[PDB]
């Protein structure tokens, strides 16, 4: 028998959110949960195409 | 409780004492010969994590 295995964890960057000038309760997860993410990570922005 | 005994040794096979303790290691390849018995590791069949004793 064999197998692979890998171990990781991925996050967000501060500041990423841009909107504010605090943190909420200063010690705050680094990843990528709705309320601390979605559509909020000012490193990038996404555009919708249509009519190509 | 109190206990008092003996351990003595004179030399060669004079060795006298209450419990020989004596232990067996005659057979075994040992990495250490003084640590008295061996370890062995197998690892798991399904799950890969390693099992050692």
């Amino acid at each position: 028998v064999m197998g692979f295995k890998t171990r990781y964890g991925i996050g967000i960057n501060p500041f990423a959110e841009s909107a504010a000038q605090a943190p909420a309760s200063r010690i705050q997860s680094g990843m990528p949960s709705i309320l601390n993410s979605l559509g909020k990570n000012a490193y990038f922005r996404r555009v919708y195409v249509k009519g190509i | 409780y109190v206990i008092v005994g003996v351990v003595e040794n004179i030399g060669e096979k004079e060795i006298v004492g209450s419990i020989f303790y004596a232990p067996y290691t005659e057979g075994l390849d040992l990495d250490d010969p003084e640590h008295v018995g061996a370890f062995k590791v197998v690892v798991d069949p399904e799950s890969l994590q390693p099992s050692i004793g």
